[PDB]
Protein backbone atom coordinates (compact mmCIF):
# COMPACT_ATOMS: atom_id res chain seq x y z
CA UNK A 1 0.00 0.00 0.00
CA UNK A 2 2.47 2.69 1.15
CA UNK A 3 5.49 0.84 -0.72
CA UNK A 4 4.40 2.01 -3.78
CA UNK A 5 4.97 5.68 -2.68
CA UNK A 6 8.88 5.04 -1.46
CA UNK A 7 9.90 3.23 -4.77
CA UNK A 8 8.55 6.61 -6.80
CA UNK A 9 10.87 8.60 -4.37
CA UNK A 10 13.69 6.75 -4.76
CA UNK A 11 13.65 6.73 -8.29
CA UNK A 12 13.35 10.71 -8.15
CA UNK A 13 16.52 10.45 -5.64
CA UNK A 14 18.36 8.19 -8.10
CA UNK A 15 17.51 10.74 -10.91
CA UNK A 16 18.54 13.70 -9.19
CA UNK A 17 22.07 11.65 -8.00
CA UNK A 18 22.62 11.03 -11.60
CA UNK A 19 22.50 14.12 -12.56
CA UNK A 20 24.86 15.32 -9.70
CA UNK A 21 27.37 12.43 -11.51
CA UNK A 22 26.56 14.04 -14.95
CA UNK A 23 27.88 17.81 -13.55
CA UNK A 24 31.00 16.47 -11.26
CA UNK A 25 32.34 13.80 -13.88
CA UNK A 26 31.92 17.00 -16.85
CA UNK A 27 33.36 19.67 -14.45
CA UNK A 28 36.68 17.15 -14.29
CA UNK A 29 36.73 16.23 -17.82
CA UNK A 30 36.96 20.15 -18.79
CA UNK A 31 39.71 20.54 -15.80
CA UNK A 32 41.63 17.71 -17.46
CA UNK A 33 41.78 19.52 -20.64
CA UNK A 34 42.80 22.43 -19.18
CA UNK A 35 45.82 20.69 -17.23
CA UNK A 36 46.94 18.64 -20.19
CA UNK A 37 47.13 21.93 -21.69
CA UNK A 38 48.96 23.81 -18.85
CA UNK A 39 51.38 20.75 -18.96
CA UNK A 40 51.89 20.87 -23.00
CA UNK A 41 52.63 24.87 -21.55
CA UNK A 42 55.35 23.70 -19.55
CA UNK A 43 57.42 21.44 -21.72
CA UNK A 44 57.07 24.31 -24.43
CA UNK A 45 58.61 27.18 -22.01
CA UNK A 46 61.25 24.33 -20.79
CA UNK A 47 62.29 23.73 -24.66
CA UNK A 48 62.28 27.74 -25.06
CA UNK A 49 64.78 27.83 -21.93
CA UNK A 50 66.97 24.67 -23.91
CA UNK A 51 66.88 27.36 -26.65
CA UNK A 52 67.77 30.00 -24.76
CA UNK A 53 70.56 28.66 -23.01
CA UNK A 54 72.01 27.22 -26.32
CA UNK A 55 71.62 30.87 -27.73
CA UNK A 56 73.66 32.19 -24.25
CA UNK A 57 76.22 29.73 -24.57
CA UNK A 58 76.78 30.33 -28.44
CA UNK A 59 77.36 34.26 -27.40
CA UNK A 60 79.86 33.21 -25.04
CA UNK A 61 82.00 30.97 -27.32
CA UNK A 62 81.94 34.15 -29.56
CA UNK A 63 82.90 36.12 -26.68
CA UNK A 64 85.80 33.82 -25.76
CA UNK A 65 87.41 34.38 -29.33
CA UNK A 66 86.76 37.65 -29.43
CA UNK A 67 88.19 38.20 -25.77
CA UNK A 68 91.77 36.16 -26.63
CA UNK A 69 91.83 38.51 -30.23
CA UNK A 70 91.32 41.62 -27.86
CA UNK A 71 94.15 40.81 -25.26
CA UNK A 72 96.89 39.66 -27.94
CA UNK A 73 96.18 42.63 -30.35
CA UNK A 74 96.46 45.00 -26.97
CA UNK A 75 99.69 43.01 -26.35
CA UNK A 76 100.72 43.70 -29.75
CA UNK A 77 100.01 47.87 -29.77
CA UNK A 78 101.95 47.94 -25.92
CA UNK A 79 105.17 46.27 -28.10
CA UNK A 80 104.99 48.51 -31.10
CA UNK A 81 104.28 51.31 -28.55
CA UNK A 82 107.88 50.44 -26.30
CA UNK A 83 109.73 50.21 -29.99
CA UNK B 1 55.21 38.12 -43.93
CA UNK B 2 53.83 40.65 -41.01
CA UNK B 3 51.57 43.64 -41.66
CA UNK B 4 52.14 47.00 -39.41
CA UNK B 5 48.97 48.70 -38.63
CA UNK B 6 48.97 51.87 -36.60
CA UNK B 7 47.35 52.57 -33.02
CA UNK B 8 48.70 55.07 -32.27
CA UNK B 9 51.59 57.61 -34.02
CA UNK B 10 55.28 57.74 -32.76
CA UNK B 11 58.16 60.55 -33.76
CA UNK B 12 57.80 59.66 -37.67
CA UNK B 13 61.59 59.75 -37.12
CA UNK B 14 63.34 58.20 -34.90
CA UNK B 15 63.63 54.51 -36.39
CA UNK B 16 65.83 51.49 -34.81
CA UNK B 17 68.59 50.69 -36.62
CA UNK B 18 70.80 47.04 -35.70
CA UNK B 19 72.44 46.83 -32.73
CA UNK B 20 70.16 48.90 -31.05
CA UNK B 21 67.86 47.94 -27.84
CA UNK B 22 64.59 48.12 -28.54
CA UNK B 23 62.32 49.13 -25.25
CA UNK B 24 58.95 47.79 -25.78
CA UNK B 25 55.46 46.53 -23.94
CA UNK B 26 53.62 44.19 -25.72
CA UNK B 27 50.38 42.26 -25.75
CA UNK B 28 50.60 38.64 -27.87
CA UNK B 29 46.88 37.81 -29.26
CA UNK B 30 45.96 34.71 -31.49
CA UNK B 31 43.94 35.60 -34.35
CA UNK B 32 40.19 35.57 -32.67
CA UNK B 33 41.66 37.98 -29.64
CA UNK B 34 42.24 35.51 -26.97
CA UNK B 35 45.50 36.74 -25.06
CA UNK B 36 48.56 34.65 -25.01
CA UNK B 37 51.47 36.74 -23.15
CA UNK B 38 51.63 40.66 -21.94
CA UNK B 39 54.33 42.45 -20.86
CA UNK B 40 51.53 44.86 -19.59
CA UNK B 41 50.24 41.90 -16.99
CA UNK B 42 53.74 41.75 -15.71
CA UNK B 43 54.74 45.42 -15.84
CA UNK B 44 58.16 44.64 -17.09
CA UNK B 45 58.59 46.58 -20.62
CA UNK B 46 60.50 43.77 -22.54
CA UNK B 47 64.01 44.39 -24.37
CA UNK B 48 65.75 42.88 -27.80
CA UNK B 49 68.33 43.61 -29.72
CA UNK B 50 67.62 44.32 -33.52
CA UNK B 51 69.44 42.32 -36.07
CA UNK B 52 70.62 39.59 -33.73
CA UNK B 53 67.73 37.52 -34.43
CA UNK B 54 66.69 37.59 -30.88
CA UNK B 55 63.09 37.44 -31.63
CA UNK B 56 60.70 35.93 -34.30
CA UNK B 57 60.60 37.54 -38.14
CA UNK B 58 57.75 39.49 -37.82
CA UNK B 59 59.00 41.11 -34.91
CA UNK B 60 62.60 41.81 -36.65
CA UNK B 61 60.80 43.10 -39.90
CA UNK B 62 57.85 44.66 -37.91
CA UNK B 63 59.35 46.83 -35.25
CA UNK B 64 62.19 47.92 -37.55
CA UNK B 65 59.31 50.14 -39.54
CA UNK B 66 58.33 51.72 -35.96
CA UNK B 67 58.83 55.03 -34.63
CA UNK B 68 60.04 55.93 -30.97
CA UNK B 69 56.30 56.45 -29.28
CA UNK B 70 54.48 54.69 -31.86
CA UNK B 71 51.64 51.74 -31.11
CA UNK B 72 51.16 49.29 -33.67
CA UNK B 73 49.04 46.34 -34.67
CA UNK B 74 51.64 43.28 -36.12
CA UNK B 75 49.83 40.52 -37.95
CA UNK B 76 52.08 38.02 -38.09
CA UNK B 77 51.08 34.94 -40.74
CA UNK B 78 52.72 31.24 -39.27
CA UNK B 79 56.07 31.51 -41.78
CA UNK B 80 57.17 35.00 -40.41
CA UNK B 81 56.25 33.04 -36.36
CA UNK B 82 56.05 29.73 -35.10
CA UNK B 83 54.71 27.77 -38.47
CA UNK B 84 53.39 24.16 -38.72
CA UNK B 85 54.62 22.97 -34.96
CA UNK B 86 53.44 26.05 -33.09
CA UNK B 87 53.94 25.47 -29.10
CA UNK B 88 52.05 23.01 -28.10
CA UNK B 89 49.56 24.73 -24.85
CA UNK B 90 49.95 28.24 -26.22
CA UNK B 91 50.48 28.67 -29.84
CA UNK B 92 48.44 26.24 -32.34
CA UNK B 93 50.17 24.95 -35.89
CA UNK B 94 49.68 27.52 -38.96
CA UNK B 95 48.29 30.14 -36.26
CA UNK B 96 48.28 33.92 -37.31
CA UNK B 97 49.48 36.01 -34.74
CA UNK B 98 48.27 39.51 -33.60
CA UNK B 99 50.95 41.64 -31.69
CA UNK B 100 49.82 45.33 -30.23
CA UNK B 101 53.30 47.07 -29.38
CA UNK B 102 54.35 50.10 -27.96
CA UNK B 103 58.23 51.21 -28.55
CA UNK B 104 59.21 52.95 -25.67
CA UNK B 105 62.77 53.96 -26.24
CA UNK B 106 65.75 53.04 -27.54
CA UNK B 107 68.93 52.45 -26.30
CA UNK C 1 7.09 -10.09 -3.17
CA UNK C 2 6.98 -8.03 -5.98
CA UNK C 3 8.33 -4.60 -4.65
CA UNK C 4 11.16 -6.01 -2.76
CA UNK C 5 12.99 -6.63 -6.19
CA UNK C 6 12.37 -3.49 -7.08
CA UNK C 7 14.00 -1.60 -3.90
CA UNK C 8 16.96 -4.23 -4.22
CA UNK C 9 17.71 -3.13 -7.66
CA UNK C 10 16.79 0.58 -6.40
CA UNK C 11 19.26 0.40 -3.52
CA UNK C 12 22.00 -1.09 -5.64
CA UNK C 13 21.51 1.49 -8.53
CA UNK C 14 21.55 4.52 -6.17
CA UNK C 15 24.39 3.60 -4.06
CA UNK C 16 26.72 2.50 -7.15
CA UNK C 17 25.66 6.24 -8.90
CA UNK C 18 26.92 7.78 -5.49
CA UNK C 19 30.30 5.95 -5.40
CA UNK C 20 30.55 6.74 -8.87
CA UNK C 21 29.67 10.63 -8.09
CA UNK C 22 32.24 10.82 -5.35
CA UNK C 23 34.83 10.04 -7.55
CA UNK C 24 34.20 12.16 -10.16
CA UNK C 25 34.02 15.20 -7.46
CA UNK C 26 37.67 13.93 -5.84
CA UNK C 27 39.02 13.49 -9.10
CA UNK C 28 37.39 16.82 -9.96
CA UNK C 29 39.01 18.60 -6.68
CA UNK C 30 42.59 16.72 -7.10
CA UNK C 31 42.66 18.33 -10.78
CA UNK C 32 41.88 21.89 -9.79
CA UNK C 33 44.75 21.48 -7.32
CA UNK C 34 46.66 19.95 -9.85
CA UNK C 35 46.19 22.76 -12.45
CA UNK C 36 47.12 25.11 -9.89
CA UNK C 37 50.17 24.21 -8.71
CA UNK C 38 51.07 23.55 -12.69
CA UNK C 39 49.99 27.38 -13.63
CA UNK C 40 52.86 28.21 -10.37
CA UNK C 41 55.57 26.24 -12.27
CA UNK C 42 54.42 28.01 -15.88
CA UNK C 43 54.85 31.71 -14.09
CA UNK C 44 58.33 30.09 -12.80
CA UNK C 45 59.32 28.85 -16.02
CA UNK C 46 58.19 32.21 -17.81
CA UNK C 47 60.19 34.09 -15.36
CA UNK C 48 63.68 31.32 -16.02
CA UNK C 49 63.07 32.49 -20.16
CA UNK C 50 62.70 36.51 -19.20
CA UNK C 51 66.27 36.21 -17.50
CA UNK C 52 68.06 34.14 -19.93
CA UNK C 53 66.90 36.55 -22.72
CA UNK C 54 68.18 39.54 -20.94
CA UNK C 55 71.49 37.09 -20.86
CA UNK C 56 71.24 36.78 -24.46
CA UNK C 57 70.63 40.97 -24.99
CA UNK C 58 73.26 41.57 -22.53
CA UNK C 59 75.99 39.36 -23.83
CA UNK C 60 74.71 40.99 -27.38
CA UNK C 61 75.37 44.52 -26.32
CA UNK C 62 78.61 43.39 -24.58
CA UNK C 63 80.25 41.56 -27.76
CA UNK C 64 79.18 44.78 -29.89
CA UNK C 65 81.53 46.84 -27.45
CA UNK C 66 84.43 44.29 -27.02
CA UNK C 67 84.40 44.06 -31.27
CA UNK C 68 83.90 48.17 -31.05
CA UNK C 69 87.50 48.20 -29.14
CA UNK C 70 89.12 45.76 -30.55
CA UNK C 71 88.51 48.09 -33.46
CA UNK C 72 89.85 50.87 -31.68
CA UNK C 73 92.94 48.62 -31.13
CA UNK C 74 93.49 47.91 -34.77
CA UNK C 75 93.21 51.44 -36.00
CA UNK C 76 95.93 52.33 -32.84
CA UNK C 77 97.86 49.73 -33.71
CA UNK C 78 97.52 50.57 -37.40
CA UNK C 79 98.53 54.10 -36.68
CA UNK C 80 102.06 53.22 -34.48
CA UNK C 81 103.05 51.40 -37.51
CA UNK C 82 102.55 54.52 -39.59
CA UNK C 83 103.17 57.27 -37.80
CA UNK D 1 76.46 26.17 3.70
CA UNK D 2 78.13 25.50 -0.05
CA UNK D 3 78.66 22.07 -2.72
CA UNK D 4 79.96 18.60 -1.40
CA UNK D 5 80.54 16.37 -4.18
CA UNK D 6 80.78 12.34 -3.61
CA UNK D 7 81.71 10.51 -6.61
CA UNK D 8 79.21 7.36 -7.76
CA UNK D 9 81.81 6.25 -10.87
CA UNK D 10 85.18 7.52 -11.59
CA UNK D 11 86.71 9.74 -14.23
CA UNK D 12 90.00 9.81 -16.14
CA UNK D 13 91.09 11.82 -12.93
CA UNK D 14 93.35 13.79 -15.78
CA UNK D 15 90.68 15.96 -17.92
CA UNK D 16 89.26 18.60 -15.83
CA UNK D 17 87.43 21.78 -17.65
CA UNK D 18 89.17 25.34 -17.53
CA UNK D 19 86.94 28.24 -17.79
CA UNK D 20 86.25 29.19 -21.11
CA UNK D 21 85.31 25.02 -21.99
CA UNK D 22 81.83 23.63 -22.54
CA UNK D 23 80.82 21.09 -20.12
CA UNK D 24 78.67 18.24 -21.89
CA UNK D 25 76.74 16.74 -19.49
CA UNK D 26 73.95 14.46 -18.25
CA UNK D 27 72.26 15.37 -14.92
CA UNK D 28 69.15 14.55 -12.56
CA UNK D 29 67.82 16.88 -10.48
CA UNK D 30 66.37 16.01 -7.20
CA UNK D 31 65.18 17.77 -3.89
CA UNK D 32 66.14 17.05 -0.08
CA UNK D 33 63.73 13.85 0.06
CA UNK D 34 64.59 12.37 -3.39
CA UNK D 35 61.89 13.96 -5.71
CA UNK D 36 62.73 14.45 -9.57
CA UNK D 37 62.30 18.14 -10.68
CA UNK D 38 64.54 17.79 -13.90
CA UNK D 39 66.30 15.50 -15.75
CA UNK D 40 68.58 15.50 -19.02
CA UNK D 41 68.27 11.99 -19.72
CA UNK D 42 64.49 11.84 -19.68
CA UNK D 43 65.39 13.99 -22.72
CA UNK D 44 67.82 12.30 -24.22
CA UNK D 45 69.44 14.87 -24.68
CA UNK D 46 72.85 15.96 -22.93
CA UNK D 47 72.97 19.53 -21.22
CA UNK D 48 75.57 22.02 -22.63
CA UNK D 49 77.26 24.78 -20.40
CA UNK D 50 80.69 26.65 -20.81
CA UNK D 51 82.70 26.91 -17.18
CA UNK D 52 83.63 30.66 -15.56
CA UNK D 53 80.68 32.90 -18.06
CA UNK D 54 78.15 32.31 -14.86
CA UNK D 55 76.03 30.43 -16.95
CA UNK D 56 74.89 28.03 -14.00
CA UNK D 57 74.03 28.40 -10.14
CA UNK D 58 77.31 28.37 -7.87
CA UNK D 59 76.94 25.03 -7.05
CA UNK D 60 76.85 23.81 -9.59
CA UNK D 61 80.29 26.34 -11.11
CA UNK D 62 82.07 25.06 -7.97
CA UNK D 63 80.76 20.93 -8.46
CA UNK D 64 81.39 20.51 -11.78
CA UNK D 65 84.92 22.14 -11.79
CA UNK D 66 86.06 19.38 -9.58
CA UNK D 67 85.29 16.82 -11.90
CA UNK D 68 87.04 14.75 -14.49
CA UNK D 69 85.83 13.72 -18.26
CA UNK D 70 84.10 10.43 -17.12
CA UNK D 71 82.98 11.24 -13.76
CA UNK D 72 79.22 10.56 -12.35
CA UNK D 73 78.91 12.34 -9.04
CA UNK D 74 76.56 13.55 -6.17
CA UNK D 75 76.57 17.46 -6.17
CA UNK D 76 74.79 18.19 -2.39
CA UNK D 77 73.83 22.27 -2.92
CA UNK D 78 72.76 24.54 -0.13
CA UNK D 79 70.33 27.42 -0.64
CA UNK D 80 72.50 29.92 -0.68
CA UNK D 81 74.44 28.20 -3.54
CA UNK D 82 70.97 27.76 -5.59
CA UNK D 83 67.34 29.30 -5.14
CA UNK D 84 68.02 31.09 -1.49
CA UNK D 85 64.72 32.04 0.25
CA UNK D 86 62.36 32.36 -2.82
CA UNK D 87 62.72 29.34 -4.93
CA UNK D 88 60.97 28.39 -8.11
CA UNK D 89 56.94 28.09 -7.34
CA UNK D 90 55.53 24.52 -8.42
CA UNK D 91 59.55 23.40 -8.39
CA UNK D 92 61.34 24.41 -5.80
CA UNK D 93 60.44 25.53 -2.69
CA UNK D 94 61.49 28.08 -0.49
CA UNK D 95 65.26 26.82 1.35
CA UNK D 96 65.71 23.95 -1.19
CA UNK D 97 68.98 21.77 -0.44
CA UNK D 98 69.32 20.46 -4.17
CA UNK D 99 70.99 17.39 -5.32
CA UNK D 100 72.35 16.55 -8.80
CA UNK D 101 73.04 13.29 -9.51
CA UNK D 102 75.56 14.44 -12.65
CA UNK D 103 78.22 13.19 -15.28
CA UNK D 104 80.76 14.49 -16.91
CA UNK D 105 80.28 13.11 -21.25
CA UNK D 106 83.28 15.33 -22.30
CA UNK D 107 84.61 19.11 -22.97
CA UNK D 108 84.00 21.06 -26.43
C1 LIG E 1 58.94 30.97 -28.54
C2 LIG E 1 59.79 32.15 -28.06
C3 LIG E 1 60.55 32.83 -29.23
C4 LIG E 1 61.87 32.10 -29.50
C5 LIG E 1 62.54 32.57 -30.77
C6 LIG E 1 63.66 33.39 -30.71
C7 LIG E 1 64.27 33.82 -31.88
C8 LIG E 1 63.77 33.42 -33.12
C9 LIG E 1 62.66 32.60 -33.18
C10 LIG E 1 62.04 32.17 -32.01
C11 LIG E 1 60.82 34.31 -28.93
C12 LIG E 1 61.50 34.54 -27.60
C13 LIG E 1 62.17 35.65 -27.44
C14 LIG E 1 62.91 36.01 -26.18
C15 LIG E 1 62.39 35.44 -24.88
C16 LIG E 1 61.48 36.07 -24.17
C17 LIG E 1 61.05 35.47 -22.84
C18 LIG E 1 59.66 35.90 -22.32
C19 LIG E 1 59.61 37.43 -22.24
C20 LIG E 1 58.50 35.41 -23.20
O1 LIG E 1 57.27 35.76 -22.54
C21 LIG E 1 58.49 33.89 -23.52
C22 LIG E 1 58.58 33.05 -22.24
C23 LIG E 1 57.21 33.46 -24.26
C24 LIG E 1 57.33 32.06 -24.89
C25 LIG E 1 56.14 31.74 -25.81
C26 LIG E 1 55.88 32.86 -26.82
C27 LIG E 1 54.63 32.52 -27.64
C28 LIG E 1 55.73 34.18 -26.05
O2 LIG E 1 54.53 34.09 -25.26
O3 LIG E 1 56.93 34.40 -25.30
C29 LIG E 1 55.60 35.43 -26.84
O4 LIG E 1 54.91 36.33 -26.41
C30 LIG E 1 56.30 35.67 -28.12
O5 LIG E 1 55.80 35.11 -29.08
N1 LIG E 1 57.38 36.48 -28.22
C31 LIG E 1 58.00 37.18 -27.07
C32 LIG E 1 58.01 38.68 -27.30
C33 LIG E 1 58.75 38.97 -28.61
C34 LIG E 1 58.07 38.26 -29.78
C35 LIG E 1 57.97 36.73 -29.57
C36 LIG E 1 59.28 36.02 -29.77
O6 LIG E 1 60.01 36.35 -30.67
O7 LIG E 1 59.55 34.99 -28.94
C1 LIG F 1 66.65 28.86 -12.67
C2 LIG F 1 67.56 28.32 -13.77
C3 LIG F 1 69.02 28.77 -13.54
C4 LIG F 1 69.18 30.25 -13.90
C5 LIG F 1 70.55 30.76 -13.51
C6 LIG F 1 71.48 31.07 -14.49
C7 LIG F 1 72.73 31.54 -14.13
C8 LIG F 1 73.06 31.70 -12.79
C9 LIG F 1 72.14 31.39 -11.81
C10 LIG F 1 70.88 30.92 -12.17
C11 LIG F 1 70.02 27.91 -14.34
C12 LIG F 1 69.76 27.91 -15.83
C13 LIG F 1 70.69 27.44 -16.62
C14 LIG F 1 70.56 27.40 -18.13
C15 LIG F 1 69.20 27.02 -18.66
C16 LIG F 1 68.85 25.78 -18.92
C17 LIG F 1 67.49 25.50 -19.50
C18 LIG F 1 66.88 24.11 -19.21
C19 LIG F 1 67.87 23.01 -19.64
C20 LIG F 1 66.50 23.87 -17.73
O1 LIG F 1 65.78 22.62 -17.67
C21 LIG F 1 65.64 24.98 -17.07
C22 LIG F 1 64.39 25.24 -17.91
C23 LIG F 1 65.17 24.60 -15.66
C24 LIG F 1 64.64 25.82 -14.88
C25 LIG F 1 64.33 25.46 -13.42
C26 LIG F 1 65.52 24.79 -12.72
C27 LIG F 1 65.06 24.39 -11.31
C28 LIG F 1 65.99 23.60 -13.57
O2 LIG F 1 64.95 22.61 -13.46
O3 LIG F 1 66.26 24.06 -14.91
C29 LIG F 1 67.27 22.92 -13.19
O4 LIG F 1 67.35 21.72 -13.34
C30 LIG F 1 68.49 23.61 -12.69
O5 LIG F 1 68.43 23.91 -11.52
N1 LIG F 1 69.61 23.86 -13.44
C31 LIG F 1 69.73 23.52 -14.87
C32 LIG F 1 70.97 22.70 -15.19
C33 LIG F 1 72.20 23.32 -14.55
C34 LIG F 1 71.93 23.48 -13.01
C35 LIG F 1 70.80 24.52 -12.80
C36 LIG F 1 70.90 25.97 -13.19
O6 LIG F 1 71.96 26.51 -12.93
O7 LIG F 1 69.91 26.55 -13.85
MG1 LIG G 1 87.75 34.99 -21.79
Amino acid sequence: PRLQRELERLQAALRQTEAREIEWREKAQDLALSLAQTKASVSSLQEVAMFLQASVLERDSEQQRLQDELELTRRALEKERLH
Amino acid sequence: GVQVETISPGDGRTFPKRGQTCVVHYTGMLEDGKKFDSSRDRNKPFKFMLGKQEVIRGWEEGVAQMSVGQRAKLTISPDYAYGATGHPGIIPPHATLVFDVELLKLE
